[PDB]
């Protein structure tokens, strides 16, 4: 298991 | 430049420096941030900060169900709130203006890294599926658990991607070149002396490939072409250390040599990383999630340790590739280095 | 597996191999099939084959009964008898098992499908509405009359239904407001394919991310479907094929995920209005339908029903306003 | 990885190898193309090829309504058709893999660079009204006008932007190390003596800047600091060759030096593009239109020319910058270079 | 320059600066100005100020009964007098101007615009019908009336008529058209530019490059300006009309590949006494200018009841028989700031 | 002054 994301900040 | 994550939360808000920190020779390059934080949902709620050093072979959820997980080859584990009687003793003067801009409850954080832990490295996926990653990468994540630190949870967690680099060092090694004989069933001659010779060894992204090709001859069968071709060797040590030939760059020209006396061509060779965009099998430097990257760097294997380094290591070999009528295509490999 | 139809004066007997043709869309799957038709009554009298390409949006007769009548997107007409040449180049592996099967009588025949065709498509009739109906289809006539190709009438035609079924994108947004000018909803409902068809389900990874203040009531995913009908108006018909959700709710400052799991099913949606349907082979039992699309927009327009499908990812926030958000995919069959 | 440009009209189609041609160093990279022309509508209308190497430094048609336009750098031009007595005798094996899968129509061509131009190397604009568009590119063109190959115009003309990128030599030169003193006229003593000694002579865009700093001190005023500072020279050459200072990247810990003893620390930096991205005035290397580049390499002027080289010349060096009490930003430059 | 409006019973009269407000966008322009009544009429009845941001689209004792009436997107109501223990915190330096200048009386007002109101836009009518009318405009009202803050009427009221108009990439559409009765890709057309917001007084240049119109002889390309007269009262409505297009016979050849920048100039007193161009808005007689642009914000709650004005240089091309295709891109005529 | 653009092609 152990865990995941979100998927995506490019900047600021 | 700086940037933030700001979590939607507002409760961690996460401001950087930099992505890429400079993985140096005698130090790292430390993290040095902050994280604003809000009081009015945070009444006794503890903010915490990490950074994963984590490796990636595979999918998701599917490598997740079976046996095993990734390896994070380490973790740090920092402390923001609730704060000693002043925790950052040593600030950051990016933290001095991190500090003096944000608000009274902003709250510093550093991340030194130790000496055993790679690069942020990817290999190339194919144009053609069937669902596949692998790479290792460094980030940071800042989060609040009721929990002590040792566990943890969604809900508060604050993710960003950093990078983390070999730097190859001051020294080359000799200057490498390449001279061998030849023998075979029926020319007797020696029949190819093809010396290979170079300038240097640990090259860079933005340099050229010549390759001083001596050929010194006295034979027959007349020799056609020679192809000169830059193997990526993509050694993957996971169930296995495995290499995956693949020729980021090949170029020839058709200068044909006489029977019997020395000459010599120096083969001249770019490899860019926007020709073998679009292509399989490629080992690139591990990109910022979507930022162009270069193609990747040869990772070197440390002399001696008690545990194999697993995961990709990168090597650069330039085939010397040659046509020889009716068309046989003999060659050699040396080793060179782009770190 | 094969199937034929005879007409009730045994004159022209159609044989075929599959009633779902294979739409792929580099090519197009072609008809394949042969007529028997028998000669004694068909002294001097000339079969044919053809395949419609057909829209309809209502009453045979009463549709039929208006200023216009199906504007059908394609017909292919070829000559079965007299043969005019025999001129079948390559005979396919199903006429060869026919021609073998049958008395060499059997006419072959091959229906070419080109590019601009849409896909067979029903909107679902209502339950309290008797005679409304309205869907694309494909069918098949090998049929005579006694003045040249041009013209026909009803018999000696035989008909046939067949179909021309057609066989990582994340979202996230910001959400501003009145009386709580924090981001208060940015919200990522994350996936892992876009195409699918019947037998694998609607995971949504929706990610919450949100931040203090006006309590989020609940989330709950609904698999809306679109059907475009363009035939003097285009016309887009909103129904909710299925729609699941919990009571995982969220805190103010915290950034919570839910992985919505929904299924469609043709089985619950029976006995209901509004939600397109696969044509059906006359009676049989269908699926929902598959997204169509228009390929990159023919010279003419698609005239027909354009079907889409879509997650709408909805939410309530106190006192419950249905915040939402909404993507493309597609869905459409798996080939063999 | 073979790549066209059809030409508009479906006249002249060019189809080509590489967009990026080597630099080399012995010799440059040479075109090697063809052009598919149809034989209706060019019937006794002559085929014929060019590259027109040019300097940009500003907008089109005002440029066009002043006295001069662009001084293009060099034009070569070629008879594709019809073919003087059919001159390609060394063909390409790109040019064997075209012709042979084209039609019969297929007509080579083929271009040496010579050893007086410089590389295509491009300013950066900044956020704000980054149009004064500056920087070199090599351009490669198909045309057919009634006229002989001194006059053409636009109507059937075939354009396709490529580049040549200057790479780093054989040799890098001895180890420098070299900086001030620093005598004053209130503190007394030698008062820092410095070295930032280094490694290297030529680094490319894969290896970052250690800087092994020796401070040398017997103090009688604090230093409190030694920042390091990358700075480029983006040495443009219109009138006159003009230097504009701007830090690519620079780094510093807050490590302090006692009186009487001797210090040392091995700063280190990168300069990477993505932090430089969204800035004013940086040198960057050369760009295909809109595909990513990088920070310019160091050009470099020969070794005795009659004519001043005209153009942007991109130096970098390493300026130790340090702090002391009461705030004195003392500091001294060096040469290195990115070639 | 200043101006003012007084009422025929001179009670009230309103002084202001400039009837051209800039529509900014991070904020817009308030209102500034003051009302100069008159003591002895004006004892014991209390003067208020207004702004009247309104949607009209027909007839003025006739379209009320649309179930409604102009329907007011936004009024905005000040306490001018009795001032109420006064707010005017930051007096204007031209409501300094003319308290001193007029007399001490001088009430100040001000008013702030939301953000979810358009600009002032009409559309221009035939030349053929007479009682037909649309458009946007920003007005102002000063009156007292013997009442609560609700009840207003005229004759106290003095109204001027104000104005909220608003002060890429190189944009390129480089298309294709597969045909019936052709193969080749037989046109791309790729109408470069440089700019892609303009004003009145910078001429139109569009960069056509042409690319392969054979096979089927070309009669040539016309290129024409289109406002975009975008209308919301019940439902968005456009209506397409060229304002300009001009024109030469410049000739693409089979196999040659063309390029021509064609030259326009939409110019306002060409299109003086036409049908279905927006103007920009008007002064009670005086001259304006060819409408601007109006752009919808980014994430409003309801959506924006006015006209909205847009361009744009419609790439016609006309092919051997004669059959016109073409192409357009977004491309959007905002004002110079001052 | 010299000639002018089309502006874009990026590959293949």
């Amino acid at each position: 298991k152990y865990s995941a994301k979100t998927g995506l900040t490019k900047l600021i | 430049r700086v940037f933030k994550k700001s979590s939607p939360n507002c409760k961690l808000t996460v401001y950087l420096g930099k992505r890429d920190f400079v993985d140096h020779l005698d130090k790292v390059d430390p993290v040095d941030g902050v994280v604003l934080v809000d009081p009015d949902y945070l009444k006794d709620r503890k903010v915490f900060v990490t950074l994963t050093c984590a490796f990636r072979y595979g999918r998701e959820d599917l490598d997740v169900l079976g046996l095993s997980f990734r390896k994070d080859l380490f973790i740090a584990t920092y402390q923001a709130f609730p704060p000693m009687p002043n925790p950052p003793r040593p600030p950051t003067r990016l933290q001095d203006r991190l500090l003096k801009k944000l608000g009274q409850h902003a709250h510093p954080f550093f991340f030194t890294i130790p000496q055993n832990l790679p690069c942020s490295v990817t290999l190339q996926p194919g144009p053609e599926d069937t669902g596949k990653a692998c790479g290792v990468d460094f980030e940071i994540r800042a989060f609040c658990a009721k929990s002590i630190e040792e566990k943890s949870h969604k809900r508060n967690s604050v993710r960003l991607i950093i990078r983390k680099v070999q730097f190859a060092p001051e020294t080359p090694g000799p200057q490498p070149s390449a001279e061998t004989t030849r023998h075979f069933l029926m020319s007797d001659r020696r029949s190819l002396h093809l010396e290979a010779s170079l300038d240097k060894e640990l090259y860079y992204h933005g340099e050229p490939l010549n390759v001083n090709v001596h050929v010194t001859n006295n034979s027959a069968k007349t020799v056609k072409k020679i192809r000169v071709s830059v193997r990526q060797y993509a050694d993957i040590c996971l169930f296995s250390t495995a290499q995956y030939k693949c020729p980021v760059a090949q170029l020839e020209q058709d200068d044909q040599v006489s029977p019997s006396s020395t000459f010599c061509k120096v083969y001249t060779i770019t490899p860019l990383l926007s020709d073998n965009r679009e292509k399989r099998g490629l080992a690139l430097d591990g990109q910022l999630k979507h930022e162009d990257t270069n193609l990747a760097s040869s990772t070197i294997v440390k002399e001696g340790a008690n545990k194999e380094v697993l995961g990709i290591l990168v090597s650069y070999r330039v085939k010397v590739k040659l046509v020889v009528s009716r068309g046989g295509d003999v060659s050699v490999e040396l080793p060179f280095v782009l770190m």
